[PDB]
């Protein structure tokens, strides 16, 4: 819905160059200056470019801006690992009478090999079952790139109810971690033979299994 | 010297109000236009409002018109955002920002030249939720055949059903730091949080060592130390 349309994601190798488009209309980009903003993971936004192509102090010449009518572009030559960030274009829209931003663009640098996830599945504890609750805990770590699908099953049949999965988060070693929880009652935990946590990454899946009879 | 420090964020229920502050320094605060920009967790930047150098001209998104009131105090070098009638979608990190240039360039109600937001604050978190403050239940994730591989057993603690964030977790009062994987929290349908923390330890060490997770949750004054060990029959 944003008035300014950015690509949701881009990627390239260290040393390479990449472009981030920002398309608008006569009410915003067509009749006004555009600024670009870098937001590093876990920080506030920083002004990258102003007035289409100008750089403030402390911003290197690797970053550059272009304009061509209703479209605007952000060029980044000689990519670095530190340039991993969300990039936003912004301006004033005269129709909306409001400052406006694009959806954003995730720049992920090709700075690491493909890594498969380590999965660990825990069953409900006796203490939790004694409190009339039941939670299976599936823990996913050391995978790259940071994107996984988690599917649960019970005696072969899928289960969508009770599943709470988190987004991937960057570990200290630059790989990613995630976790999925499956909430149940003690009754339906005991009613099935086995449950399974299936973690898919780049089309390849790792499965782990727990059962009520085990200990 | 040139910076913006924000405050006033917190946890409040739907319909309630909150007052944010943004103290400026290192420049003539009374000369520049000031913005509020918010960012919902894992979402894009949404511009909220703007105020002129003298407070005589203001704009904001339709979402917050009649609810949010931007204002300032030039004698005190402070920007304000009086947020009333808060909804769930107002939950975000709120940044305050300053125009690149003190002078604006208008040609009517609908036209201003955009010079960019040069200075930004570090942000203050607003969390709007109907959930009440609750301490976590801490359950042991015991080591087992299914947790062990290559002479390395995994064991942990499940920190279930707490509100709000944050929770800090350590092992053996901070003595055990290697192999600690504390996972970010998951937000459930009930509005309560859950997270897990796991340690990888040698299988041989299980019988000659006691492993205790130290779960602390300050909003509910909950401090729990849970002993994790193998289950028996």
């Amino acid at each position: 819905q944003s008035v300014l349309t950015q690509p949701p994601s881009v990627s390239a190798a260290p040393g390479q160059k990449v472009t981030i488009s920002c398309s608008g209309s006569s009410s915003n980009i067509g009749n006004n200056y555009v600024s670009w903003y870098q937001q590093l993971p876990g920080t506030a936004p920083k002004l990258l470019i102003y007035d289409n192509n100008k750089r403030p102090s402390g911003i290197p010449d690797r970053f550059s801006g272009s304009k061509s009518g209703t479209s605007t572009t952000l060029g980044i030559t000689g990519l670095q690992t530190g340039d991993e960030a969300d990039y936003y274009c912004g301006t004033w829209d005269s129709r909306l009478s409001a400052v406006v931003f694009g959806g954003g663009t995730k720049l992920t640098v090709l700075g690491q090999p493909k890594a498969n996830p380590t999965v660990t599945l825990f069953p409900p504890s006796s203490e939790e079952l004694q409190a009339n609750k039941a939670t299976l805990v599936c823990l996913i770590s050391d995978f790259y790139p940071g994107a996984v699908t988690v599917a649960w099953k019970a005696d072969g049949s899928p289960v969508k109810a009770g599943v709470e999965t988190t987004k991937p988060s960057k570990q200290s070693n630059n790989k990613y971690a995630a976790s999925s929880y499956l909430s149940l009652t003690p009754e339906q935990w005991k009613s099935h033979r086995s449950y399974s946590c299936q973690v898919t990454h780049e089309g390849s899946t790792v499965e782990k299994t727990v059962a009520p009879t085990e200990c | 010297q040139v910076q913006l420090v924000e405050s006033g964020g917190g946890v409040v229920q739907p319909g309630r109000s909150l007052r944010l502050s943004c103290a400026a320094s290192g420049f003539t605060f009374s000369s520049f236009g000031m913005h509020w920009v918010r960012q919902a967790p894992g979402k894009g930047l949404e511009w909220v409002a703007v105020i002129s150098f003298d407070g005589s001209i203001k704009y904001s998104v339709d979402s917050v018109k009649g609810r949010f009131t931007i204002s300032r105090d030039n004698s005190k070098n402070t920007l304000f955002l009086q947020m009333n009638s808060l909804r769930a979608e107002d939950t975000a990190v709120y940044y305050c920002a300053r125009d690149r240039l003190n002078y604006y360039d208008s040609s009517g109600y609908y036209h201003y030249k955009y010079y960019g937001m040069a200075v930004w604050g570090q942000g203050t978190t607003v969390t709007v939720s109907s959930a009440s403050t609750k301490g976590p239940s801490v359950f042991p994730l015991a080591p087992s055949s299914k947790s062990t591989s290559g002479g390395t057993a995994a064991l942990g603690c499940l920190v279930k059903d707490y509100f709000p964030e944050p929770v800090t977790v350590s092992w053996n009062s901070g003595a055990l730091t290697s192999g600690v994987h504390t996972f970010p929290a998951v937000l459930q349908s009930s509005g309560l949080y859950s997270l897990s923390s796991v340690v990888t330890v040698p299988s041989s060490s299980l019988g000659t060592q006691t492993y205790i997770c130290n779960v602390n949750h300050k909003p509910s004054n909950t401090k729990v130390d849970k002993k994790v060990e193998p289950k028996s029959c």
